[PDB]
DNA sequence: CACAAATCCATTGACAAAAGAAGGCTAAAAGGGCATATTCCT
């Protein structure tokens, strides 16, 4: 009906999306490497406690992202 | 009149039913004949498509009148 | 403008077309004084066919008539005086008291 | 615009999807009245006749 | 007076309607009971004190109203302005809880939960679960259906296409878009679609033969040929193309 | 009465045989009088008299002058309108090219001359000459020259050169090349040089030449002599009011190409420099190219109007041309327009009419009849009076109305039942009614929306529109048969607050009489509306054949449930009412009355339904207070709790344990957790919080809240938007799908600081935006939907085949996501439905399965139904209405002339609206539940464990049920751990299969040891041996990885055994070593022993449903990864190895195998080159094409991958659409198609045609003892489909007119009018709907 | 039967008029020319 009435649809579905995509992005389970693969050196148990599922350390984690941010 | 599945009850397609109560509000509204069945002060369509409902009329009795008519 | 992308030529309207219902009129008109031309006489009925520019390609002049009806060009005139002032009678040719509004 | 006694509730469907029912006591009370002052003109140009 | 609909507010999610309808309903309130303390004609000093506890309440409300400069010679006139109901303020971000609201309606005696019991004015008995009312400030928008009604019969047709005019102004007919054609398409509508882009619209002989029949009580529909098609063989042809209408 | 309108190429002589004069001057009108010029662009000879039967010089001023034309003045005195119909010729001074076989794309006079277009370029503006006649010096006819070149051959001789420069040039090109001598020349250079560009370019080429030979048209009449003008009226020169005047560019246009005729003309009796006149050739070349058209020159030659002048041909294509908008849609007569409001109070099969509109649309019809009566004495006496307005005509007009329908439309008419039919009622005010029921099927709230009311002026229009478009008739939705006149937005809410227990309340728990007597104890004041009651009532429910059989019983409901059965009929059980009746149960009521008892009853009870839900929704009162938002009282504490939460991550991200792109992630879902937590105590908080004590202690019902109680109902929004009132409102991401991760915590019953509101208007902002350009392209997809399917309509009754689809449930392993009631509802079965009992034949032939045939099927559980399709119906230009089916508005069968091609559009499009307008994107078999096992294509054997694992490829597991049925279906990849077998009836809530990954095994048939051939290392590969705890095994190395001194090998560890040979596969030729890729795994080392089954190297290795998601998966287009598979079915084997791409070739059972092709290994193979893979088998990567599916799996996957892969875009999105309508647009699809062989054809081989040509060609030649013939199917996407199309006005009226034009023109195509777009045009009937009739027995008119 | 007027269509015979093609008037358009040297813009 009136464009309010469907433009919260639209709203709704833009961050919906947006919140199951930032909310996938985080690993959910599985055994820890407990050692970063791009140094094969360890990922200290405090980050193993925070995201079961990290296998990145802290520095080549942000070397990814920095990489990604470029998007290619 | 209301709704037209009896006519649907007498011919089948809807189409020819239109198509022929068109012919029969021909013959009743310029003046080439009158009703079979008692109109209630109702216009013409509403009079064709009654007495469609009624079984009187359609495409072979139409016909067979009109070849009756031939014999004028 | 509106946005609507309507040009100009779009709203110039018509000024030959025959308004549908003065159209609607004069279908009664030819019919209305087929009316009492049909009640006349067949003199003043063709007399009058014949003075005026009527079912035909027409306007045949008053000596025009006066050769037809082989009666004569001053005659002519007389019985065609003496077509409308039949037809001048309020409560017989009423019919075309219809066409007249002031 | 003025301020009117308004209810919330459906009333009997005659504000069924945005509609809106309004007391004869407004329309009578000449709350809602409006002044639209219209123009019109007119041309005397002269033609070839 | 109005009766909204209330399924308005859940999808719409405009709560200020609700709660500014309240609000207003509570500045009708202080609004009546000043109009029941003049009109009777009450006093000037009642009448000085209640209008004075009336505008303050509220933790901190940024002005400072009294009636030290005053009266009386201004709290008749003050009352007088103020008998159709307390005019409110609220700033844009800044504005009234429902706390404040609240205790205006306290103020004067009506229900804090700011609705009451109706009664239905046909069946004179009383509906369930009280409705809401207060005074929402309405306003008329200015699309006036007299000047959006609009219909013609047979009016004037633009000139180079045999067609209707567009406006209203010029009495222009309703567009018949490609959308409706698909419309009539689906169903089994043809004649009526026939009609609807043959003699209503574009065929110059038609719609007078038409127009006739209509007056004569004869409903038959002659075809002739759609103007637009003539202008587009024009057209077409205007180049070095020969489109013919074969036998 | 015409028909076959036809077009081609147009000769001088022929538009000389157009004109009734020739324009000479530039003048066009006389500036003092308005009269034409003499021989201007407006003549008074040429074109005709100006005014009603007079000369222009005033000798002859009467009707009686009539054809004669005058002397002095010459114009021949007819009507004026004669001006709209004559046409003026010119004689150029000289030739000049029409731009259309100039510019266009495929340039028509480009291949028409062996040229470059660049070299006729050259060849038109005096750039250089072209030879002809060129003497047997240098040239023949073709070779280009310049002035160097030009003199040196008029140099050592002047005669033998021939040639000329521009338009007479290639005039004498034209005239002197004659089509047979070439074509046959090329016919014969063709079959010696059909290499695949030549054959094909030389082909098309030489088709184009023969075209024109047959067509009569000669090629120098595409160059042009003389040019033909319109007649004056369609470029008028209108006066406008003030002394200025209008014309159309034209006009202008014409008189600058006059001025520059004559002043060629001129410079040609100077005999002046060739300089000067050749610029004056050139410029009049630009100047006529400019007029038939302004794109394809540079510059679109302006005036002083800053805006490009509109030429001829821009007035035929465009939005705003002719054809698009003015010659379909255009304005009408006997039609207004007003604003809708609702009047709730009368019935479905009518509508309010205003009276003012109503005494303006039937004026005609009152003045007929005022003169019927003789209440008047003519017509102008009857319009003075209506317009008097006296009481006499109020009555003639409530009598004329009363049973003449009207049409009722709104702007955006998506489907069909945007136009409905009503009958009016003389209602004062201004303000058009509308039954709110017919709303939602319009689409129109109340907001001020305008629609706009027809009359249906003929008797066969009356009739039209009440017996086929009038809105009792028009109930059930065309996209699928779910009655779309359900109760829409407040009726619901007040039915629902009708059927609704309270466990205590007046009257609590009598026994009642019947229905009546609860309405009277009801409105008495005796018992509550809603009070939980021990009630008698009876049901009808009819058993027997017709019968209806009525039983009582003492039900124990509710009092509004006992009133609410008062006006349910006598078909229904009382089980339907006694529910709470949201929103969706009194829809699948309706559905149910509809389905039960007829269309009539349903009708009166929709009506009855609106009445008593709108009465009892006013007896509710029931309001919106702002108490009625409740906040919960552990929102803070979650609150609190989650911002300790962001508190604690900010801490480590201090502590140096994240990223900033992880950080964020962190909170968006800490915050978003707390928001759902936040919601489920705010609904636990107010769905049920109503406590009630009857008989002392308290009791838990469902609450009373009414904002609750408008979202239960499901009358207006949802539980998340009062989760949006009361709890925490989101995250708000900003416009491009960045969430900005500091929430806004508040609500809307409380405040919503600057920054809160802030936040919220970026997603605001944009949704608004993104709603207001799905209006821009409200019908985009269902235009070009329509205008590829508008051809196709039922033609005739049934054509007798028995192909279809194989109809199956949408299971995917989880719940029945569509089961095969649906898929099967209204479709006519094409052979019988068998009992899994073997004999139990249980629909012939031709059933339509009915709701009772599905029903019957249903409790009966088969699911093998073959049901013909329309895409696989035999008959020609149409389908057979049995093989369509059903699925109308009526729910009989479909009757012959439908046009169900248009409802198939308007079907597939305008749910498309309710779809997301922007494409958005988003291991083991654990046995769900019980039952059995069947693994389908079960190709395995008794492996290492001695239990079963997936050596073949296409194992589709199934959850068996006893039933007879396929329970739960799942897909086994190839060496899949199967830790059981197939035929078991096994337990719930188990893995039967498991795999890795990193582990796609290549394990081993039968048994061996590891016995290894060609593992050489350094030169094949690495001696690799992990020694983190010392293990050395071979393990595959690709070409990059193996040396050159092993690559042209093949590595594999041998199936062997104990005695020493290579243990041959049986069923194969080859001994049995199992060829390895690179990364191949590896770990047995040479000797070691296996069995059969055993891992031998185990190697390692989101869907959108937007709406342009779907127009491009209409249009089979090809995606990023497209999976080519197997052309052939048999065992495979690799090739060559890296030209650029790996090579390998699928090899028969006896056949050969010479299929090959660039397979690049950046596309991952996923079979050996040891496997008998048929074709249609998974080879390559990514998404199948559409394409390929067709190619290989035939047309009927390729229409179930299509049908399954459109319809889950909808079926993701909530949205529910048939099935019936995705084939039908498919049919399109699928319509040309590419030859096999000639045989006993017409065509080319490797030629293109419709299926159709072919489908009646072939299967006649069979009835003739000639051969047939075979043909490749061809599929083109919707706009590819639909510009091949076998009319040229159904494509000139959608598609680029131009294109369609000149190739329609050179092709002296003849169009027979048939089709839907084309007979709107002409203005006759239609051949599809009520004019089926009229168009068959000009058959019979087109058979003698 | 059978004689005397009112007046029918028949001219007859005068006049007042309307236009219809030429004759006089004349304003309009059309054409016919003017050399110290201006040398590629849009
Ligand atoms: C709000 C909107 C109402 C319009 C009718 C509803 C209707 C169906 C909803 C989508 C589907 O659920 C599938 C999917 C589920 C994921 O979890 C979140 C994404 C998806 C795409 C959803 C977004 C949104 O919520 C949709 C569009
Ligand atoms: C309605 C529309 C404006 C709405 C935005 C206005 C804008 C210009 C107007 C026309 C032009 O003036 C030309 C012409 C002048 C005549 O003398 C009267 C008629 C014409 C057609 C006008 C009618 C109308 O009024 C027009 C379409
Ligand atoms: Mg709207
Ligand atoms: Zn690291
Ligand atoms: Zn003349
Ligand atoms: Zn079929």
């Amino acid at each position: 009906s009136d464009e309010a009435d469907e433009a919260y649809s639209v709203t709704e579905q833009l961050t919906m999306t947006g919140i199951n995509r930032i909310r996938q992005k985080i690993n959910a389970h599985g055994i820890p490497v407990y050692l970063c693969e791009a140094c094969g050196n360890p990922i200290p148990e405090a980050r193993r406690k925070i995201f079961p599922g990290v296998t990145l350390c802290v520095e080549c984690q942000a070397y990814q992202e920095r990489q990604r941010k470029h998007y290619a | 009149r209301v709704t037209v599945q009896d006519a649907v009850e007498k011919i089948g397609n809807r189409f020819d039913l239109v198509l022929v109560a068109a012919r029969r509000a021909r013959q009743m509204q310029v003046g080439g004949k009158d009703p079979l069945v008692p109109e209630e002060n109702d216009k013409t369509t509403v009079i064709a498509l009654r007495e469609i409902e009624e079984g009187l009329i359609n495409n072979q009795i139409l016909d067979v009148r009109e070849r009756q008519e031939q014999q004028e | 403008g509106d946005d609507e992308d309507s040009h100009l030529g779009d709203f110039i309207e018509d000024t030959t077309l025959e308004l549908p219902l003065d159209s609607a009129t004069t279908e009664s008109l030819r019919a209305a004084t087929h009316d009492v031309l049909a009640g006349l006489t067949a003199r003043e009925a063709k007399v009058l066919r014949m003075r005026f520019g009527i079912d035909m390609n027409t306007d045949y002049t008053l000596e025009e008539v006066g050769k037809q009806f082989d009666v004569t060009r001053e005659r002519i005139r007389q019985i065609e005086a003496k077509a409308l002032r039949k037809l001048r009678h309020p409560s017989r040719s009423e019919v075309l008291r219809s066409f007249l509004d002031d | 615009g003025q301020n009117m006694r308004v209810a919330f509730m459906p009333w009997n469907g005659y504000n069924f999807e945005d509609s809106i029912l309004v007391s004869e006591r407004v329309v009578q009370e000449d709350r809602f009245t409006t002044i639209h002052i219209q123009e019109l003109a007119c041309v005397s140009r002269d033609t070839k006749l | 007076d109005i009766v909204l609909n209330p399924l308005g507010v859940p999808s719409r999610m405009n709560i200020g309607q609700i709660l500014e309808t309240h609000l207003g309903m509570a500045a009708k309130g202080i609004g009546d009971k000043i109009n029941a303390m003049l009109k009777q004609q009450q006093e000037v000093a009642k009448l000085r004190e209640f209008i004075q506890r009336a505008y303050d309440l509220g933790a901190d409300v940024r002005q400072k109203v009294d009636l030290s400069t005053f009266s009386d010679e201004e709290v008749m006139r003050l009352a007088e302005n103020l008998r159709k109901g307390m005019p409110i303020a609220t700033p844009v971000f800044d504005g009234a809880k429902e706390a404040e609201i609240k205790e205006l309606l306290k103020l004067g005696d009506l229900p804090t939960s700011g609705q009451i019991r109706l009664y239905d004015g046909r069946t004179g008995e009383q509906f369930e679960r009280p409705v809401t009312v207060g005074y929402m400030y309405m306003l008329k928008l200015n699309h006036l259906v007299d000047d959006k009604m609009h219909a013609r019969s047979t009016g004037s047709y633009s000139l180079v296409t045999q067609q209707p005019l567009g406006g209203k102004a010029q009495f222009g007919g309703q567009r018949f878009g490609e959308m409706e054609v698909w419309a009539l398409e689906a169903y089994g509508a043809a004649y009526t679609l026939q009609e609807m882009l043959t003699v209503k619209s574009d065929d110059v002989n038609g719609r007078t033969k038409m127009y006739k029949n209509i007056v004569d009580g004869n409903h038959q529909m002659e075809p002739g040929m759609p103007e637009s098609f003539n202008v587009l063989l024009k057209e077409i042809r205007s180049l070095g193309i020969n489109i013919e209408l074969e036998d | 009465e015409f028909d076959a309108i036809k077009i081609a190429l147009a000769s001088p002589d022929m538009i000389r045989s157009w004109s009734f004069g020739e324009v000479k001057k530039p003048e066009t009108i006389n500036y003092r009088t308005f009269k034409p010029e003499r021989d201007g662009l407006f003549c008074a000879r040429i074109f005709g008299p100006v005014k009603d039967y007079e000369c222009l010089c005033g000798k002859y001023k009467r009707l009686k002058h009539r054809g004669v034309i005058c002397e002095k003045c010459g114009v021949e005195v007819t009507q004026t309108k004669v001006r709209r119909e004559r046409m003026g010729h010119i004689e150029l001074a000289s030739p000049t090219a029409h731009i259309w076989f100039l510019k266009s794309l495929p340039s028509r006079i480009g291949l028409l001359l062996d040229m470059p277009l660049r070299d006729i370029e050259r060849v038109l503006y005096f750039e250089s000459y072209v030879v002809i006649e060129g003497g047997m010096t240098n040239l023949e006819r073709q070779q280009i020259l310049t002035e160097e070149q030009y003199l040196d051959a008029l140099e050592e001789f002047g005669d033998e050169f021939d040639a000329k420069m521009g338009a007479e040039a290639i005039q004498a090109l034209l005239k002197s090349m004659d089509l047979e001598q070439e074509c046959e020349q090329l016919r014969e250079e063709l079959n010696e040089t059909n290499s695949e560009t030549k054959r094909k370019k030389l082909t098309k080429r030489i088709k184009l030449l023969e075209a024109f030979v047959q067509s009569g048209n000669k090629p120098e009449w595409m160059i042009l002599t003389v040019l033909p003008v319109l007649p004056p009226d369609l470029r008028p020169l209108v006066p406008l009011d003030g002394g200025r005047f209008a014309t159309s560019d034209l006009n202008d246009l014409y008189r600058r190409v006059i001025n520059r005729n004559n002043r060629l003309k001129r410079l040609l009796d100077l005999a002046a420099p060739d300089i000067i006149v050749r610029n004056e050739k050139r410029m009049l070349q630009e100047a006529v190219d400019a007029l038939l058209d302004n794109g394809r020159r540079g510059r679109a030659i302006t005036g002083s109007n800053k805006r490009p002048l509109k030429s001829l041909a821009d007035m035929i294509k465009g939005k705003q041309g002719r054809f698009r908008q003015n010659l379909l849609g255009k304005r009408v007569d006997y039609s207004g327009r007003s604003v809708i409001t609702v009047g709730p109070y009368l019935r479905l099969h009518q509508c309010g009419l205003p009276k003012k509109m109503a005494l303006e649309l039937f004026k005609p019809f009152i003045y007929g009849k005022l003169e019927l009566r003789g209440l008047a004495t003519t017509i102008k006496a009857a319009k003075k009076m209506v317009e008097r307005e006296e009481a006499v005509v109020w009555d003639i007009l409530d009598e004329v109305i009363r049973e003449h329908p009207v049409l009722l439309n709104r702007a955006p008419t998506l489907h069909r039942l945007g136009i409905q039919a009503f009958e009016p009622v003389l209602i004062e005010g201004k303000a058009i009614q509308l039954h709110p029921l017919v709303c939602a099927a319009y689409n129109a709230d109340f907001d001020g929306d305008q629609m706009a009311v027809h009359v249906p002026l003929t008797l066969e229009a009356q009739l039209e529109a009440r017996a086929l478009m009038m809105s009792t008739n028009n109930i059930l939705s065309p996209a699928n048969g779910e009655p779309i006149i359900v109760p829409s937005q407040d009726v619901v809410l007040g039915l629902y607050y009708m059927t609704r227990d309270c466990v205590n309340a007046k009257g609590e728990g009598m026994v009642l009489t019947g229905p009546k007597e609860a309405e009277r104890l009801y409105r008495s004041g005796l018992a509550s509306l809603h009070a939980r009651v021990k009630v008698r009532i009876t049901e009808y429910e009819k058993d027997a054949n017709g019968e209806l059989v009525a039983k009582t019983s003492l039900k124990d409901t509710t009092v509004g449930r006992a009133i609410l059965w008062m006006i349910v009929p006598k078909g229904l059980p009382y089980s339907i009412v006694n529910q709470a009746l949201g929103k969706k149960a009194i829809s699948k009521m309706l559905n149910t009355c509809y389905r039960i008892l007829g269309l009539k009853p349903t009708v009166i009870f929709a009506d009855q339904i609106m009445y008593t839900g709108f009465a009892y929704a006013a007896r509710s009162g029931a309001s919106v207070g702002i108490d009625d938002m409740v906040i919960p009282e552990k929102k803070h504490e979650i609150i609190s709790e989650a911002e300790a939460e962001v508190a604690e991550i900010q801490e480590q991200f201090q502590s140096g344990l994240v990223t900033a792109g992880e950080r964020y992630n962190k909170v968006i879902d800490i915050w978003a957790a707390a928001n759902d937590r936040v919601s489920k105590a705010m609904m636990d908080n107010l769905q049920t919080e109503t406590v009630i004590n009857r008989d002392g202690q308290e009791e838990k019902q469902v609450s009373f809240n009414s904002i609750y109680m408008m979202a239960d109902s499901g009358a207006r929004g949802s539980a998340a938007q009062i989760r949006q009132l009361a709890g925490m409102r989101g995250l708000m991401a900003k416009p491009d799908g960045s969430i900005i991760e500091t929430p806004i915590t508040a609500n809307f019953r409380e405040g919503l600081n600057v920054l809160q509101y802030f936040i919220s208007t970026h997603g605001a902002r944009k949704g608004l935006a993104d709603t207001a350009l799905k209006t821009a392209n409200s019908g985009y997809l269902t235009r070009r939907l329509v205008d590829v399917a508008q051809d196709l309509v039922v033609t005739e009754d049934d054509c007798g085949t028995h192909e279809g689809i194989m109809m199956t449930p949408v299971i995917e392993g989880g719940d029945v996501k569509e089961p095969l009631r649906d898929r099967v509802l209204g479709r006519v079965t094409a052979e019988d439905v068998l009992k899994p009992g073997t004999a139990d034949i249980l629909v012939p032939r031709n059933t339509l399965l009915h709701e009772q045939w599905c029903d019957l099927l249903e409790e009966n559980s088969v699911d093998a139904v073959k049901v013909r399709s329309v895409v696989s119906c035999d008959t020609d230009f149409g389908v057979c209405a049995h093989c369509y089916g059903r699925d109308l508005a009526r729910g009989h069968i479909i009757n012959k002339g439908e046009a169900i091609g248009v409802i198939a559009a308007q079907s597939i499009g305008e749910p498309g609206t309710q779809l997301t307008m922007r494409t958005f994107h988003i291991s083991s078999i654990q046995v769900k539940n019980k039952g059995s096992i069947k693994l389908s294509n079960v190709k395995s054997v008794v492996n290492s464990s001695g239990k079963l694992v997936i050596t073949s490829r296409n194992t589709e597991l199934k959850l068996i049920d006893e039933f007879g049925r396929t329970k739960e279906s799942y897909k086994v990849p190839y060496g899949a751990v199967l830790a059981k077998g197939d035929g078991e009836q096994v337990a719930g809530g188990e893995t039967v299969a498991n795999w890795d990954p990193h582990t796609m095994p290549v394990i081993t048939e039968v048994s061996g040891f590891v016995r290894f051939t060609d593992m050489i290392d350094g030169q094949t590969i690495t001696r690799q041996t992990d020694e983190l705890t010392g293990l050395s095994s071979l393990v595959v190395l690709d070409s990059a990885e193996r040396t050159a001194g092993g690559k042209d090998l093949r590595p594999a560890l041998k199936i062997v055994d104990a005695q020493g040979n290579d243990v041959l596969i049986p069923g194969t030729d080859m001994p049995a070593q199992y060829f390895l890729p690179g990364k191949a795994i590896v770990q047995l080392e040479d000797g070691v022993q296996i069995s059969s089954g055993d891992t031998l190297a185990r190697i390692p290795q989101d869907i959108t449903g937007g709406l342009p998601r779907v127009a491009d998966l209409f249009e089979a287009r090809r995606p990023k990864e497209p999976a080519i598979l197997a052309e052939i079915s048999g065992i495979v084997s690799f090739g060559k190895e890296t030209k650029g791409k790996r090579r390998l070739v699928i090899t028969p059972v006896d056949g050969s195998d010479p299929y090959e092709e660039m397979i690049p290994k950046w596309r991952q193979l996923n079979v050996f080159e040891g496997e008998r893979v048929e074709r249609g088998d998974v080879i390559s990567d990514g998404p199948e094409a559409p394409h390929d599916i067709l190619r290989l799996r035939g047309v009927h996957a390729v229409t179930r991958y299509i049908v399954n892969e459109v319809q889950d875009v909808y079926r993701l999105q909530g949205v529910k659409i048939n099935d019936k309508h995705i084939e039908v647009i498919v049919r399109q699809m699928l319509r040309k198609a590419t030859i096999v062989n000639a045989g006993s054809s017409d065509f080319l081989e490797g030629e293109q045609v419709e299926y159709s040509r072919v489908k009646i060609a072939n299967r006649e030649l069979e009835a003739n003892g000639k051969v047939g013939a075979t043909y490749s199917r061809d599929l083109l996407g919707i706009t590819k489909a639909s510009l091949a199309t076998e009319s040229f006005i159904s494509a000139a009226s959608f598609q680029e007119t131009t294109r369609v034009l000149t190739e329609a023109a050179v092709a002296g195509k003849r169009d027979e009018l048939r089709g839907l777009k084309e007979n709107v045009i002409v203005g006759r009937l239609i051949p599809a709907g009520t004019g089926y009739a009229y168009h068959q027995d000009r058959m019979r008119r087109r058979a003698a």
